[PDB]
């Protein structure tokens, strides 16, 4: 009977992987998107776009 | 010769004056949105 009581605790165990699955992607975004962050360094073009 | 000297300045002034009125269109706000966003950083600093 403790297992069924701990299965709800185990439910937190299994779903924590989903939370890890739903959060770890943001970490790789800072490195994989560096080729698409060229927007505000092109804002630096605007200040130097004087001519 | 003299008119040729002004040509680089002449070609500039053709759209330079209108680009203030062109600032509000997307011809400038793709970078210059900060002005329309009023210091797009965070509107200066209040809390962020």
């Amino acid at each position: 009977k403790v297992i069924e009581s701990e299965l709800q605790g185990y439910l937190s165990a299994t779903r924590s992987r989903v939370g890890r699955c739903s959060a770890l992607i943001q970490a790789a975004s800072d490195v994989q998107e560096q080729g698409a962050v060229d927007d505000r360094d092109s804002f630096l073009h605007g200040v130097r776009d004087l001519l | 010769q003299g008119a040729a000297q002004n040509l680089p300045a002449d070609v500039n002034q053709l759209i330079d004056q209108l680009e203030r009125h062109c600032l509000a269109p997307d011809g400038s706000l793709v970078t210059k949105s900060v002005y329309s966003d009023l210091q797009l950083a965070r509107e200066e600093m209040s809390r962020e």
